[PDB]
């Protein structure tokens, strides 16, 4: 197909592979999810445009809306993270193994 | 050269999560998913889509990438290999793919890609007196009905699950 | 009803007049002569090209060229 | 579980959005509006199993017409000999593919 | 141009239908200078 | 696949209206009323074909009949034609509404020497009909042959032989 | 392309100025200075207040983010749909900030 | 499996062709059994709630044999219903199949075959 | 929490649930995702402890990654496909992703990571909703998809789900944790015979929602959250001994009892396709899902464990628990057997 | 089963709440002249 979709493909790969192996931050992990919401914002935009599908010219929009809430819900649990413990690191999170 | 400029910010745009998939620092994170939100938009912008673009400026950018830096300004009190290490991986495997497929005009990681410069996946029309992606934005309100229902409620009940684990009480 | 009215509007003036704005906005399109007249310029709004019939010998009221008195008129939009 | 709530109270929640081939806004049609009608017209109602078998050349229209890939494969053979006899300087380009033809309209 | 491919049908439609397909603008525009490409494929966005 | 057959580069010469689109805009109205009919025999073609190869000898009637549209104003107006176009040219939008007095000049001297009266508000975006001897085409899609459906269900239902046949229940 | 030139020459004025904003005083030799707040050194106490504004900002972006193609809603032929869902919207915009307010949550940022 | 039977008529407990079966009688040894299941919901309610089991709540058992009866009444029908629909499908797919139902030549004992095993 | 907040939360979840099954695009099954886990939140949230929000935050990244697994298969759907039925997918690719979204979000091996945790982190009645109605909505999406399932992942997702499930509730005391590896043990069982007759996966849904909802609200009524906690029960509600034993031994799968009809049908829909090695190494394995079932019953039913003195007050206090459905659904989750020609009701 | 690797594990606490293991001082010095010393709450 169009080589522009490979390139699109390949940043979600890589923001997955990011939100797949965590360093050590909560926040960092949210960055790379909502680089995978970005580059699906940008790989369904450039289907729907190249297709001239006109009535999913407001999927993406809705694509955004959603999953930038979605953000708002994870930004708050950081929050209540960073309640606990003073940092958002994710070795804190171990409360659960036993 | 200018026939493949997309393709040039797409590679930009593959940079730019490695950028912050590498997750140097939160706020290093942040810088490198705007200068890629940018880039994204500019390849939003380069097939028509205008408010696409300015929607990845205005609400994601402008909107929601402010609140990440927000809230993580409130955070990581003010003053690596892993990160660079894995950052040179990433850009040597965009450029191994650039690479391969510049000299062979065909590339297979997952899906066939071709080659050549997208431009010529384009339409050879004119829409007329409105941007099709304009008035199927603008559909939202007469045939996107179930649609601004089930959002409009979801971004209600998201005011008021904020509300609530946020109280602690 | 007539007490309490005054008494918010003494108050909280902003928000009698916020929702005395928003009341006049749901109700008031419903009771206007005029909202019917935005659907019919919407209408007749020409974004595409009127793709003409095949006259197959009974069309009595559509016309054959465009200054022909049959077909949809706009007179009503010059005069108003 | 597909309760098909739409159907049974003939209400239109989602449908209008789902294929290219609906009503859209200012009759605007896709690019494979064709292709996606002949292929929804071959595959209604015979079942996914029959339509598989029975749709084929539909369906690789369609999707052909999606992806342009055997037409970007074409180009890329055409321009690829094309460039080849230039670099052998077997072949040379015509006037009205350099430029000074004053075109059509 | 394609003389020396063996195997090579010109004009061939990599399409099954015989109906008419609206031409893609690497149809078009492929065997043209940059110059016409880039004023047809990015004019219209990039004016103004 | 098959080899497309494309037309020839004689079936495509034709004496092309080479004027600009100002020209176009300024002489849009009296064009939309005076050359309907083979427009419309041209655009009912071009719909109910949806092939161009099939609807070139049309368009070259309409490629006749937008000349013998121009020439009649060169012959008898094309001072207030020529004035009324610049003005509408020198707009970036085209404004209809800033050239009313050189319209109404051209109107007035189009109507007096061609007895060719405008289009009203409303009048060019009529559905019309157009009568053809071309057939209808009965395939334009080149649609093949659509597979045969299932067999529907029919006759009454009787019950279930033996109840549910499940291992051992009897009902 | 006039645009990303546009871009290109506003973000080169900008670099330049500061450029010479970083630099040009740099070469005063004017002295080396010993020893270069109303909290000394302790942490940042984290306030729920500013993540609640910040999160009320976004949340209220989204549903401008859904009122933005009104200019061009108002076009339609289906009138009666499009106020109807128009008017949905910034009622729901409207009760969200109602729920806002009534529980407390524009409390010391009101 | 029958997917495809019932998206015609979507979301029908028991459609109209179900009238044409008979209903399974009130005697039904299965509703007989629902209501027995009833008659076990009141006690266990009975037993959690430390009421005289047999004595407490003659209404509320009374209804819960009543609201199982009730509904069991309609599974049944519908269970019916669907094997059925079932058999009905099966008999006009060998009815216009015969080429993948061939019948059998029945051949008697005197020319079947068998090899004897003796056990010893 | 406000009982009316309460109550539209939880409209939201039922509806986020709904408009996953009742819709025809693929947009608002994605939607449907997103307000489900979006007002699931707060249930999981509800008693204000670092263990709920740890536990929320750990649902939270698994659901988003599966949300987000899930529109990039929808998304290459519509590269292959052109259109937004919720149909067969047209792209083996865009398959795989749907099917490891639609795993993620069952906590089915090796997936499974997030259920035993979450489980532990909140309370009975959202562990409850988790672990009974949060399955619906990935079933339906898993039942309208699946002629274009693949065979080996669907099957060893099943069987890893199966023995990773089964091997985790041995070592376990906690029950929410016992709980959460019963259905990861339990959703193999339903994606095994899924390809072959989803019928059976109804039916297996159907009798381990009753099963689960029953030992969930037991758990509710007696208050316990460990097995040594659940071993006092003999002493203030002797009747409740009895009810977690005869729904322990349904769980097992063992006759005459309900839970032996899905597994039972599953192996009878399997054996027909030629598979005797796969139901057998099934059955086998859930011996030891049985196994701890009977360290249960072992524990709180079949002997006397002791108990303490302050229990001696309890006896003066009746259960003021609203115990919903908890007769019914004791009732349906062990005497249904009779009653297994009812599952053409699912046809 | 306690192996050798899970023998740190303490059980979970028994209404499953853990326990949650100051406010701002400011100097507004003198950089009429007056010294202050805040303690906020936020
Ligand atoms: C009938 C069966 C279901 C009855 C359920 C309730 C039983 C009950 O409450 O009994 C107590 C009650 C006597 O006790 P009580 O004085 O009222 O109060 C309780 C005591 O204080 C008890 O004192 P306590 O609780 O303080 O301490 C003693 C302790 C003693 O407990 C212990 O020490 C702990 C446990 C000891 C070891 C475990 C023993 C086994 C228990 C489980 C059973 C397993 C086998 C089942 C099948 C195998 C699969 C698991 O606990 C009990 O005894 C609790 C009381 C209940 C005992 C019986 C439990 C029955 C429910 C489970 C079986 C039925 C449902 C599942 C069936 C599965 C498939 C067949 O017994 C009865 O009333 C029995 C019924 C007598 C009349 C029957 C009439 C039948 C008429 C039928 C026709 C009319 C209807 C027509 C309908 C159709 C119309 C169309
Ligand atoms: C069809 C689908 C049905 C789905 C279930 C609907 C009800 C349960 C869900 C909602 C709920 O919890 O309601 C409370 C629930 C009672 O459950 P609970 O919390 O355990 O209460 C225990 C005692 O009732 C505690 O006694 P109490 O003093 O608090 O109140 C006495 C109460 C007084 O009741 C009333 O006052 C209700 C009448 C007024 C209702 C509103 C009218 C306006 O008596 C009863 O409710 C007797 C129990 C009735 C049976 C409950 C189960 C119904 C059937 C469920 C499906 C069975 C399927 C079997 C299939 C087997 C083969 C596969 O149901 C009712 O109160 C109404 C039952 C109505 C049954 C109608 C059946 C046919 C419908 C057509
Ligand atoms: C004039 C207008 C009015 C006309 C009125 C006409 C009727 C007059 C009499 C009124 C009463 C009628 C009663 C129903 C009809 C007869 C049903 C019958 O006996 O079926 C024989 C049935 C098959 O025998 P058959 O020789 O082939 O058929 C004779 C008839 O043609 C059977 O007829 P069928 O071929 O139509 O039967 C259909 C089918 C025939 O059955 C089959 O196709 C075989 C499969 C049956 C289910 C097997 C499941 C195995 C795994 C689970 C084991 C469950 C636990 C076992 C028991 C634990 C302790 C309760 O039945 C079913 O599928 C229903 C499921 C089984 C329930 C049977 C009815 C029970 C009613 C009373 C409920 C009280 C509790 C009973 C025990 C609960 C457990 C069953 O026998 C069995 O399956 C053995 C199990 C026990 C049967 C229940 C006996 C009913 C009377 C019980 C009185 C004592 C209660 C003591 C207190 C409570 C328990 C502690
Ligand atoms: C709360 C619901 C508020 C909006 C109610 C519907 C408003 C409306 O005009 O709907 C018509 C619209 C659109 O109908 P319409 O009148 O525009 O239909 C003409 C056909 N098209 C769209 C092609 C131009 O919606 C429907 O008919 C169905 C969707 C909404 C149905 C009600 C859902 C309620 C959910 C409650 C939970
Ligand atoms: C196999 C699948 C992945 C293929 C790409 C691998 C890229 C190179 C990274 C390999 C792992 C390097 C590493 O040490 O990762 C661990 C690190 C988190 O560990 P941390 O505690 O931060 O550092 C101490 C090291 N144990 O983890 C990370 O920092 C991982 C960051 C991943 C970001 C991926 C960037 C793009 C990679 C190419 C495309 C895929
Ligand atoms: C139906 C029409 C559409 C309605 C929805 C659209 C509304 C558009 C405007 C958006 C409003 C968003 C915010 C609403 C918040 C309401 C709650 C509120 O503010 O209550 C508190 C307030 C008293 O203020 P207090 O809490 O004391 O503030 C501290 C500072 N002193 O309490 C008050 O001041 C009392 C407020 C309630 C009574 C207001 C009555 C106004 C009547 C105007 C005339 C009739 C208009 C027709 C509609 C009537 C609807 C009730
Ligand atoms: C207690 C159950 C109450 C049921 C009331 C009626 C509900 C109804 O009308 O359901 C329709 C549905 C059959 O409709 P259908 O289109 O075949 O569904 C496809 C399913 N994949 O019917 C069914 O699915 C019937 C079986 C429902 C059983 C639910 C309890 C177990
Ligand atoms: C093809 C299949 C299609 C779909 C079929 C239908 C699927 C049904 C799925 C059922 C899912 C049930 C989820 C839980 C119930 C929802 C409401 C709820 O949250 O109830 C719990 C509630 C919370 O009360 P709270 O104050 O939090 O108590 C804490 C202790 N102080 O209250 C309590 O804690 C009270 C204690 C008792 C609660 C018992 C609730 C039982 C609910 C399940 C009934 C069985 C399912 C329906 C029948 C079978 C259908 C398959």
């Amino acid at each position: 197909m169009s080589l522009v979709y490979m390139n699109i493909m390949m940043a979600f790969t890589v923001s997955l592979t990011g939100l797949l192996m965590y360093r050590s931050h909560l926040m960092s992990s949210l960055l790379c999810l909502e680089g995978m919401m970005l580059s699906l914002f940008i790989l369904a935009t450039l289907m729907i445009l190249n297709s001239h599908f006109t009535l999913a010219s407001m999927m993406p929009i809705i694509l955004l809306v959603f999953a930038a809430c979605e953000a708002a819900l994870g930004l708050s649990l950081l929050v209540m993270v960073s309640n606990t413990y003073g940092t958002d690191y994710v070795q804190n999170l171990n409360l659960l193994q036993c | 050269m200018m026939t493949y400029i997309v393709f040039i910010l797409s590679i930009i745009f593959v940079m730019g999560f490695v950028g912050f998939s590498s997750k140097p620092s939160p706020i290093y994170g942040g810088l490198g998913l705007i200068v890629s939100g940018g880039v994204g938009c500019g390849i939003v912008l380069n097939f028509g889509g205008s408010f696409l673009g300015l929607m990845v400026f205005l609400i994601y950018l402008g909107g929601m990438m402010v609140v990440f830096g927000y809230t993580t300004a409130m955070a990581t009190e003010q003053y690596n290999k892993v990160v660079l290490g894995t950052f040179i991986t990433g850009l040597l495997m965009e450029f191994l793919m650039v690479y391969y497929v510049l000299k062979d005009k065909e590339v297979e990681i997952v899906f066939k890609f071709n080659g050549m410069g997208d431009w010529v996946i384009y339409d050879t029309g004119d829409s007329g007196f409105f941007s099709e992606e304009a008035m199927g934005i603008a559909a939202l309100y007469s045939y996107g009905t179930w649609l601004v229902i089930v959002t409009g409620w979801s971004l209600l009940i998201g005011v008021v699950v904020i509300m609530e684990i946020t109280r602690g009480n | 009803v007539a007490a309490f009215l005054k008494n918010v509007w003494a108050k909280e003036p902003v928000l009698v007049a916020s929702f005395a704005i928003a009341g006049l906005a749901v109700i008031l399109p419903t009771l206007s002569p005029y909202t019917k007249y935005s659907l019919m310029i919407n209408r007749a709004t020409p974004y595409n090209y009127p793709v003409p019939l095949r006259d197959d010998g009974n069309m009595p009221d559509v016309p054959s060229h465009p200054q022909d008195p049959q077909g949809p008129s706009l007179e009503w939009l010059k005069r108003l | 579980p597909f309760f098909d709530v739409q159907k049974k109270l003939g209400v239109d929640l989602d449908h209008w959005m789902t294929i290219q081939s609906a009503e859209q806004p200012h009759r605007i049609p896709a690019r494979c509006h064709a292709f996606e009608k002949e292929w929804i017209e071959c595959a209604h109602g015979i079942g996914s199993i029959r339509a598989e078998k029975e749709c084929k050349i539909e369906f690789e229209d369609f999707r052909e017409c999606l992806l342009r890939q055997k037409t970007m494969k074409r180009l890329n053979a055409i321009k690829r000999q094309r460039d080849k006899l230039i670099k052998e300087g077997k072949y040379t380009p015509p006037p009205h593919h350099s430029g000074q033809e004053d075109l059509r309209p | 141009i394609m003389k020396d491919v063996p195997g090579w049908k010109v004009g061939e439609s990599v399409f099954h239908t015989t109906r008419w397909v609206t031409p893609m603008m690497g149809e078009l525009y492929g065997l043209r200078t940059g110059e016409e490409i880039l004023s047809s494929t990015y004019g219209f966005i990039w004016y103004t | 696949p098959g080899i497309v057959e494309l037309p020839s580069l004689e079936d495509l010469k034709v004496q092309e209206v080479k004027v600009s689109s100002s020209v176009l805009k300024a002489a849009a109205h009296h064009y939309g009323a005076q050359c309907d009919k083979p427009n419309k025999e041209f655009m009912l073609c071009r719909w109910e074909e949806k092939d161009p190869r099939r609807c070139l000898e049309e368009g070259k009637l309409v490629n006749q009949c937008a000349l013998e549209f121009f020439r009649q104003i060169k012959r008898h107006c094309a001072e207030p034609f020529t004035e009324y176009w610049t003005c509408i040219d020198y707009s970036g939008l085209q404004l209809f509404r800033r050239c009313r007095k050189e319209q109404a000049q051209f109107d007035k001297c189009v109507l007096d020497k061609l007895g060719w009266v405008r289009p009203d508000l409303g009048e060019l975006s009529k559905v019309t009909k157009v009568k053809t001897d071309r057939p209808l085409p009965e395939n334009p899609y080149h649609s093949r042959a659509r597979p045969e459906p299932n067999p529907e269900v029919e006759g009454d239902l009787k019950p279930a032989r033996h109840g549910s046949r499940l291992f051992f229940w009897t009902m | 392309m006039n645009l990303m030139i546009t871009l290109l020459t506003n973000f080169t004025l900008a670099t330049l100025l500061v450029t010479i904003a970083f630099w040009l005083p740099q070469l005063n030799v004017y002295s080396e200075k010993t020893s270069p707040d109303p909290m000394g050194s302790a942490r940042l106490p984290f306030s729920m207040k500013f993540f609640l504004v910040a999160i009320t900002f976004l949340l209220f972006d989204l549903e401008i983010a859904l009122l933005l193609p009104l200019p061009w809603a108002s076009q339609t032929t289906n009138l009666n749909t499009m106020l109807t869902m128009a008017l949905l919207l910034i009622f729901l915009l409207a009760v969200s900030l109602a729920y806002e307010w009534t529980q407390k949550g524009l409390e010391w940022t009101e | 499996m029958m997917t495809g039977r019932q998206a015609r008529a979507p979301l029908q407990f028991l459609p109209d062709e179900a009238r044409s079966l008979p209903p399974p009688k009130l005697t039904d040894p299965r509703l007989a059994y629902i209501g027995f299941l009833g008659y076990c919901s009141g006690l266990i309610d009975n037993a959690i709630r430390r009421r005289p089991v047999l004595s407490a709540g003659l209404h509320r058992q009374f209804l819960y044999i009543t609201s199982f009866v009730f509904v069991g009444y309609y599974l049944l029908k519908r269970q019916d219903y669907m094997y059925a629909v079932r058999d009905h499908d099966m008999f006009s797919y060998i009815k216009s199949h015969p080429e993948d139902f061939p019948e059998k030549d029945k051949k008697t004992y005197r020319e079947v075959f068998e090899e004897f095993h003796p056990v010893r | 929490m406000n009982p009316i907040i309460l109550i539209i939360i939880l409209m939201t979840v039922m509806l986020g649930t709904i408009i996953v099954m009742i819709s025809t695009h693929w947009l608002l099954i994605w939607i449907g995702f997103e307000m489900n886990m979006l007002a699931i939140i707060p249930i999981m949230m509800k008693k204000h402890n670092p263990r709920a929000t740890e536990a929320s935050t750990k649902y939270f990244l698994t659901q988003s990654t599966a949300s987000m697994l899930l529109m990039m298969a929808i998304i290459i759907n519509l590269m292959f496909s052109g259109q937004w039925t919720v149909m067969k997918l047209f792209n083996p690719m865009a398959s795989m992703l749907m099917t490891m979204a639609l795993a993620m979000k069952l906590g089915m091996a090796p997936f499974h990571f997030w259920v035993p945790e979450v489980t532990q982190g909140i309370p009975l009645s959202s562990g409850l909703i988790l672990l009974t109605w949060q399955k619906l909505a990935p079933m339906s999406v898993l039942y309208q998809i699946l002629p274009s399932i693949n065979l080996d992942l669907i099957l060893t997702l099943s069987i890893l789900s199966i023995t990773i499930g089964g091997w985790g509730g041995l070592n376990q005391t906690q029950l929410r944790k016992i709980m959460a590896y019963s259905s990861i043990a339990h959703m193999g069982w339903m994606t095994a015979v899924l390809l072959y007759n989803p019928t059976m996966t109804l039916l297996n849904l159907i009798i381990y929602i009753i099963m689960t909802s029953t030992m969930f609200t037991l758990f509710m009524a007696n208050s316990t959250t460990t097995t040594l906690s659940l071993s006092h029960t003999w002493n203030k509600a002797p009747i409740m001994t009895i009810l977690v034993l005869i729904t322990l031994l349904s769980m097992g799968g063992l006759p005459p009892l309900s839970g032996f009809m899905p597994k039972w049908m599953i192996i009878q829909e399997m054996t027909k396709n030629d598979s005797i090695i796969l139901p057998t190494l099934m059955a086998i394995t859930a011996l030891l899902n049985l196994y701890f079932y009977m360290r249960l019953t072992y524990s709180t039913a079949l002997t006397m464990f002791p108990s303490t003195n302050n229990m001696k007050m309890k006896w003066q206090f009746p259960t003021t628990k609203r115990m919903t459905l908890l007769p019914t659904m004791t009732v349906l989750s062990t005497m249904l057997l009779p009653l297994t020609p009812i599952l053409s009701i699912l046809e | 089963y306690p192996t050798k690797e899970t023998a740190h594990w303490k059980p979970p606490p028994w209404n499953d709440v853990d326990p949650p293991k100051s406010n701002l001082t400011l100097n507004f010095g003198p950089q009429g002249v007056l010294r202050l010393v805040m303690e906020l709450s936020g």
